């Protein structure tokens, strides 16, 4: 029922800064929480951040003060600031949407 | 009187095994062990089962008077009611209520008040609920404490539960055993009084468990604690007593926010809830949904597939 | 209009709503000495949470996040994070984040921590001052004071499980806590905000009816005395019902089920607390199957038949 | 509204045994919680024993497993079985009822002695 896309990666110099974006469409009106993963090499896919509908925010401790979640009010996008990157925020990052209590959307 | 469930969010609601919040809803096949907690049993009319009490705090807690041997540290306990009345062995029940319905060590802090003087004092403790002289039901339990001469007999003592533990050097999250129910007399001993097993019986249905973390005070225990009703679900039903007009209710978890259905599941009368999956799964719920009461539902009723 | 009602849990059955132990007895006396401001068990009797109150009976004064400490001290800093874990939110309209403790003492009980990688866990004793200048939860920062300087590790969910409350031996006993002594949110030098407010009797021969438990001594001689306004299990039925005070004053009265007959008549004020006609201090012995009903709406004026 | 009357006390040697009786009258059936209490030589009024309409008991301490309280289903009358009795047990005994919450009854108080004697 969703489908996103990513866009925002790249490479930075240690100390640099990113912004990730996700673009949503398709009865974004039933998503209720926007996260942001990573894929770092040789470890499993684990949590960056994520955001509900009303706004509240979680991120991890290793990225705690360095990113950011927003998202846009109509769920349209929801974006990550990364700011201050170092060697082990190296991966890919994939961002997700949670349209049901089993459905589930991730990014290319 | 109309039956009808709590509005309260799952978050904001209690665990019925442990004094602790809930923290998810979880599903999954339920056929390799036996689910039969005695806490956290009541029919949907209002009628408590197993060891089930109302008080969401004082689940897991111990009241008494403590002796012990001489040089040693394990104290035996002498239970009294939770209102420090005298215990009652005669009543029908499987064990005091609020008594732990699984085998496990649960870590906590034995403390105690002098009356005479009102001086008290406080201690690490641990109840080893699988252990051969755990049997609340004849009136007496063990800790094993950090002290060994500073429990004064014939004075109030109560343990409050914090955590389990486990054995670091064994297999990571073999204990506790959150679906073996203790002996509650004793070693050799029989159970009494129990609430019956729960099983999912509609072909294609698996549990829905409300579960929470129970924390983790030495090792690498398995802190998973999955209990049938909320506790705030038993005290909801024992207070409105409503009459149930068939043998499963069906139940729409919904979000407030924008009105969508995000899943159907059955509460059966005798208190648990199934719905319509196949596989070990957590439900991601938006922070505003809960449960709403739809109508009395006939048993082959087919939920929607979902959750 | 949805008709108001209270649930019909005995006391016994009850928990506080500014700790999690449960209810022993129903209290009454002078309020005058002292100024009765507590910021957890405050509930409109339409369902309006007031002060640091929230809904969970067992996240009364416990506290989420990580810790860091000065490298080998046995104090440790906990960054809070919300129940749920997740991130706290210093600028609710609230006066600290909700189930913060509303009065000044030691609290002692155990800082529990499971390491996210391979599920290692541990637990300490610890104990919360919360009337240092060092405690400020509204800005986010609790410390504890524990056993160990060097078990605890960085990033990783911690948890604080209260048990009860200490005192030094060796000063005048029963002189903590102060539980009509709200600390200081923000720290020492802050002012506290969008605090519930105070409580009195304005009846003439009035007296607040308190329910009353007993918080578990850990060391010394503690004023062990907890009184709360409201049950926790009131502050939830009248969230979930919100239904409509149609006056100032719910009448209500205490029966004993054994036998039908009315034991006392009390006031349920709008704004969520109970009082009694009576004068002085006085323990009540009530059945243990006695209940409170609610039984009609009058005014601020009505005068209670002289019990309770 | 009820009134107390206590009987069955006296001189008893250590190690024996007495029964004491509370007599109620008037509105027996508003009686929820009856009681045994003891004032002993240089010590206030403390609790013995109590009992609830649907029979919850309390024993403090000091006589757990030696005195034992019963009622009759009628509440017109309350018991305490004193076995093993020591000389510490000297005291005044006073039987009590609770009719409301801030409203007893107590009784005269019988005097039970334990000692050696002619």
């Amino acid at each position: 029922q969703v489908q996103l896309q990513e866009s925002g990666g790249g490479l930075v110099q240690p100390g640099g800064s990113l912004r990730l974006s996700c673009a949503a469409s398709g009865d974004i009106f039933s998503i209720y929480l926007m996260g942001w993963y990573r894929q770092s090499p040789g470890k499993q896919r684990e949590l960056v951040a994520t955001i509900t509908s009303s706004g509240e925010t979680k991120h991890v401790y290793s990225v705690k003060g360095r990113f950011t979640i927003s998202r846009e009010n109509a769920k349209n996008a929801w974006y990550l600031q990364m700011n201050s990157l170092k060697p082990e925020d190296t991966g890919v990052y994939y961002c997700h949407a949670v349209t049901g209590v089993i459905a589930s959307s991730w990014g290319q | 009187k109309p039956f009808s469930v709590p509005v309260l969010t799952v978050e904001e609601m209690t665990n019925s095994r442990f004094p602790i919040p809930l923290e998810k809803l979880f599903t999954g096949p339920s056929s390799a062990f036996v689910v039969q907690p005695q806490n956290g049993r009541c029919t949907t009319d209002g009628v408590l089962l197993g060891t089930t009490q109302l008080s969401p705090v004082n689940i897991c807690t111990f009241r008494g008077d403590v002796t012990h041997i001489t040089g040693s540290r394990n104290y035996t306990m002498n239970l009294a009611s939770q209102n420090w009345n005298d215990y009652d062995p005669t009543e029908e029940i499987p064990a005091p209520l609020g008594t732990p319905d699984f085998v496990g060590k649960i870590q906590g802090v034995l403390t105690q008040t002098t009356r005479t003087d009102g001086s008290t004092r406080g201690h690490k403790a641990t109840v080893y609920t699988g252990s051969a002289d755990f049997a609340p039901k004849l009136g007496r339990v063990q800790f094993e404490t950090d002290t060994d001469r500073d429990f004064e007999a014939n004075q109030n003592t109560k343990f409050t539960p914090v955590g389990v533990i486990q054995d670091g050097g064994t297999t990571h999250r073999n204990e506790p055993q959150q679906w073996v129910l203790p002996s509650y007399s004793g070693r050799n001993t029989h159970n009494v009084h129990l609430a019956p097993a729960v099983a999912p019986t509609f072909p294609g249905e698996q549990l829905l468990f409300f579960r929470s973390t129970m924390p983790g005070c030495s090792g690498y225990p398995n802190m998973d604690l999955d209990c049938l009703l909320p506790q705030e679900w038993v005290q909801y039903f024992y207070q409105e007593a409503a009459p149930a007009q068939s043998d499963v209710a069906l139940l729409r978890f919904v979000n407030p926010d924008t009105g969508r259905v995000l899943f159907e599941c059955k509460l059966h009368k005798s208190g648990y809830v199934t719905v319509a999956h196949t596989g070990q799964h957590d439900l991601v719920i938006p922070p505003n949904g809960y449960f709403r009461f739809d109508s009395w539902v006939n048993q082959f009723y087919t939920l929607a597939p979902m959750g």
